[PDB]
RNA sequence: GGUGAACUAUGCCUGAAUAGGGUGAAGCCAGAGGAAACUCUGGUGGAGGCUCGUAGCGGUUCUGACGUGCAAAUCGAUCGU
RNA sequence: CAAAUGAGAACUUUGAAGACUGAAGUGGGGAAAGGUUCCACGUCAACAGCAGUUGGACGUGGGUUAGUCGAUCCUAAGAGAUGGGGAAGCUCCGUUUCAAAGGCCUGAUUUUAUGCAGGCCACCAUCGAAAGGGAAUCCGGUUAAGAUUCCGGAACCUGGAUAUGGAUUCUUCACGGUAACGUAACUGAAUGUGGAGACGUCGGCGCGAGCCCUGGGAGGAGUUAUCUUUUCUUCUUAACAGCUUAUCACCCCGGAAUUGGUUUAUCCGGAGAUGGGGUCUUAUGGCUGGAAGAGGCCAGCACCUUUGCUGGCUCCGGUGCGCUUGUGACGGCCCGUGAAAAUCCACAGGAAGGAAUAGUUUUCAUGCCAGGUCGUACUGAUAACCGCAGCAGGUCUCCAAGGUGAACAGCCUCUAGUUGAUAGAAUAAUGUAGAUAAGGGAAGUCGGCAAAAUAGAUCCGUAACUUCGGGAUAAGGAUUGGCUCUAAGGGUCGGGUACGAUCAACUUAGAACUGGUACGGACAAGGGGAAUCUGACUGUCUAAUUAAAACAUAGCAUUGCGAUGGUCAGAAAGUGAUGUUGACGCAAUG
């Protein structure tokens, strides 16, 4: 909604940092299988339903 | 013809919601938002509107002067001028009828 | 000017409900729309607002009275009942 | 109120470009301009006068500057005028004719 | 032009009726409009002194 | 914004030490077709209104401005 | 909700200098600006609680 | 031992929405008839859990469409209000 | 269709056409919900059930600015601590009740001090609405995106502070008016009271705003074989300040039946009407200031130089059963009479205080400071919400142009928006949807199922039966086009001391002429009658096979109960519903 409260507010903000593409580096840091964000949200796809 | 529309964000016609179609010096029509209108002050006697008072909301009257709130009158601002008349007249008399009952009164215990 | 043979103030019910209470309603509908005496001011203004508040608008006064009348045969019985009471009491 | 008004037809460009003559165009004037819808009627009340170069029409009775424009506008599509000069005003009934 | 011709009276026949009599224009403003008309005349004719208060109480009852 | 159609008023306003700027207007009225005149108006800043006041007539006007204090902020337009 | 009108009626409070509003049940001819009379001693008229 | 009245059922509190017509109740105005009792005729007026019919609400029939559907109940026409 | 971009174009963009939504929109915003989906730049591996150069997709960034809009404050239905009482206990009841329930003012004026020589009460937590109540902002401009939030101008409210302008001193807290009352002001504590907040719905009438329509004039655009003083378009004035303007109501003067006045609607008048005069309300309107300097409509001159500047105009009207909205005086309806509270004023009363350079007013004017916190982007739906999805489903609301027409019916168009649904190839059978058909006319079939016929409006006519209200649009018939006319509708202005011109045009009739006897020419729009069963009707239900004769219903009847009570809750309770109730009531039934 338009008119939301603060938490809310936070909590999209939250959302929205950590809807992020993984940073290339982390790939090439050694020792580590980590290759994509599997936590990786959109929109249409999943709702947080907060 | 244009079209308007709300400009506050509530979009149901309530009554603290009316609003009225004004051309501004741009032209264009736009929603103008108007409120609630003011009823004019009662008598608490005879409850009829009291003349010589303006009509206002009641944080208005606190903005507004002494003058606009009440007329030089006793019971001014309160009650209108034929329930001031009447209520003098029912206490000039009344007091005349209970001290003619108290002479009355006061003779008969003396006879008697 | 006479528009309807029987029905009078019931024509907006028209057909429906059955005709005899239809007449009851229509009895107690012209005594309730009827207009009355004021014994204070002696007009003919006292409207019904309510069953048993009848207002006077022209002395701008209210009585308690009965649903469909300004007041009732009981009303007047047990006014005449009290009344006699009280002068037997008094003397 | 019944001051007669005066309406400027400035011609001198296209005269200039010699492809329009006044005369011809004052006569389509005083031939086509109607007082109260239909002849007899102009009778002085509107007149047309050509100094050469600027057109100059006196009115007592009903005439507009919309009405020269069209009037004006009728005589440039009849002679094939149109795309090539534009009827255009400067101040109030004082209009000119243009090339660009 | 369509306004022109119904001024002059034209497409105004039953073929062209739709709507009621009282649909088109009510009978309640018709006789509002011969009411005041009826009631204004009178009011002017009384104070003009025409017709006395009694003859246009009469009247004003009969209208 | 207040109406002035007083020039002791205006006098007395302009005399209010409140007030620094005023904006002389001035503007081409007709009252009758025959008479194009050159109204003028004095629009006063104040710290709560903008008080304008109105002349029709241009020696009074032209006085009114000679009378003006040069230290008050005209704005001329 | 209930089939018989109801009486604002206003008493002087006996001890403290102000009025007390009461919500009678309006009897038959009681009429606005009626004097009516609470008590033991008070006399046999319509609307009386004696 | 806990969770649910975001669908739905019902009751409250606070808001909002509902073209055009038809019929013509009470209440009034003016006349006509008659010896009376009374009766009658025009107009006004605008009532109704009235009526035709939009928006809306619903869902009669086609036992129409679809029936691995647009859809785990929809679409069209016809319908009730 | 063409062009551009591109490796590649049915799908992208631009232009040109053709169309549609047709103002209860496919337009412009909002509520819930979503949460960045908004916007820019790169960009096509996956998704957009074809494609894609495009995207609500991917990558990187930008974007949401408030004293005035909301929240915040109040209380409603209700929720819920405390005292207290239950429960083994998680916890339950209870919200003022069986409680010792408590905070602001001139203030004593200097080491003290809401300890003080002083004062009054009685809501007796709190939460609960982004649609109820409510202090205050409008215009113009501005962005890739924010604006009633930014900028410019012009205002207002709340809180605080405080000094100058204006009335009295040997009449301390004004004056005038007959009176309704009027002023720029014109002390007023406790205490009490009143008002505003504060209210339903429908019908007609009146007035206003906006829009629709229309005349002249100024400026552009379209047609111009022919005709159109022609068709379209701009001509606009915000919050706020001052002055002036109404119904209703009220006051003074005479004192009225020969009753008068008066509304569309029949209601008032010796409890004082007609008449004359006057007072009052800020709805509303008008004139100014804001403010033309703004914004729009035009013409002209410099000229990769985040590009500019001048000139003119922006003016007078009119009409109405017009549409919508608001308002006012009213009428109709109820066994229905259509929240509270916060908050703010006012009035009674007179506490205390006040006088010739010293005091009384910050409810008169001007002047000073501040106004915190969170939301604000976008969609709001045949693609941003829910339905597994970019699902023909569902989902609350505001504004609503022209023509036809009774009509926010159907049909066509203007503003705005879209042109989105995999495409191509004259289409066999059978389908789905839409339609015609000679003669017969239900012979079909369980059954006239489905289609057809009827249909608007104006006249004529209308039966049985009836609860007299209906039946009824009963049943039946006749006309309807175009053109040229004719007749009924309607305001001001007087006689030195029996009488008539301008001025909307919108509803009815009548006539002539005319044509392929066509004319509600498309759209749109009842088939009817004679009877039986059944349910009185209006209404309600098996969401997703049964809308009915089922259920409700008013009506009728029976039963219980007088409060230490009836009916029913709770494990219990110093616990509850009916009950803010009391037999014209509540409860249980048929």
């Amino acid at each position: 909604a338009a008119q939301k409260s603060f938490r809310i507010k936070q909590k999209m903000a939250k959302a929205k940092k950590q809807n992020r593409p993984l940073p290339q580096w982390i790939r090439l840091r050694t020792n580590n299988t980590i290759r994509y964000n599997a936590k990786r949200r959109n929109w249409r796809r999943t709702k947080m339903n907060i | 013809a244009q079209r308007v529309t709300f400009r506050r964000r509530n979009p149901y016609n309530t009554r603290s919601n009316k609003i009225k179609v004004v051309k501004t010096p741009g032209g264009i029509l736009r929603a103008q938002h108007v409120k609630k209108l003011a009823t004019r002050p009662k008598c608490g006697d005879c409850g009829s509107a009291l003349q010589g008072i303006s009509t206002l909301r009641p944080r208005q009257y606190a903005t507004v002067s002494k003058t606009h709130k009440t007329v030089s009158r006793a019971y001014g601002g309160s009650r209108c001028a034929n329930c001031v008349k009447e209520r003098i007249i029912r206490a000039f008399l009344i007091e005349e009828q209970k001290i003619v009952k108290k002479v009355v009164k006061e003779q008969t215990e003396a006879a008697k | 000017a006479k528009r309807t043979k029987k029905v009078g103030i019931t024509g907006k019910y028209g057909v429906r409900y059955g005709s005899s209470l239809r007449r009851q309603v229509k009895k107690l509908e012209i005594q309730q729309h009827a207009r009355y005496d004021c014994s204070f001011c002696g007009k003919k203004t006292v409207k019904r607002g309510a069953a048993g508040i009848w207002t006077c608008s022209c002395c701008k006064k209210t009585v308690a009275g009965g649903a469909y009348t300004v007041s009732t045969a009981a009303a007047a019985t047990v006014r005449s009942t009290i009344r006699r009471l009280r002068e037997m009491v008094e003397a | 109120q019944k001051i007669a008004k005066t309406f400027t037809v400035d011609v001198s460009s296209p005269t200039e470009n010699g492809v329009f003559d006044p005369a011809s165009y004052a006569k389509y004037l005083i031939d086509h301009i109607k007082v109260e819808g239909a002849v007899g009627n102009l009778g002085n009340a509107v007149t047309v006068t050509e100094d050469g170069t600027v057109v100059t029409v006196v009115s007592t009775a009903k005439f507009s500057g919309k009405y020269l424009k069209y009037l004006t506008k009728k005589y440039l599509k009849k002679n094939q005028l149109r795309d090539w000069i534009r009827f255009v005003s400067t101040k109030t009934n004082e209009y000119r004719l243009a090339f660009y | 032009a369509h306004a022109q011709s119904k001024r002059e009276g034209r497409h105004s026949g039953y073929g062209k009726r739709k709507g009621t009599r009282e649909a088109r224009l009510p009978s309640q403003v018709v006789w509002i409009r011969r009411l005041r008309v009826l009631r204004r005349l009178l009011a002017k004719y009384r104070d003009a002194g025409k017709i006395d208060k009694h003859l246009y109480h009469v009247l004003y009852k009969e209208s | 914004a207040r109406e002035i159609t007083d020039i002791k008023q205006f006098l007395e306003l302009t005399r209010r030490a409140d007030v620094k700027t005023a904006t002389v207007k001035i503007n081409k009225k007709l009252n009758k077709a025959g008479k194009p005149f050159r109204q003028t108006k004095f629009k006063v800043r104040g710290s709560s209104s903008l008080y304008t006041l109105v002349i029709n007539d241009a020696g009074k006007a032209k006085k009114l401005i000679q009378s003006l204090p040069p230290t008050l902020k005209v704005n001329r337009l | 909700g209930r089939g018989a009108p109801l009486a604002k009626v206003v008493f002087r409070d006996p001890y403290k200098y102000r009025l007390r509003e009461e919500i009678f049940i309006a009897n038959e001819g009681v009429h606005t600006g009626q004097f009516i009379y609470a008590g033991k001693k008070a006399s046999l008229n319509v609307g009386n609680v004696l």
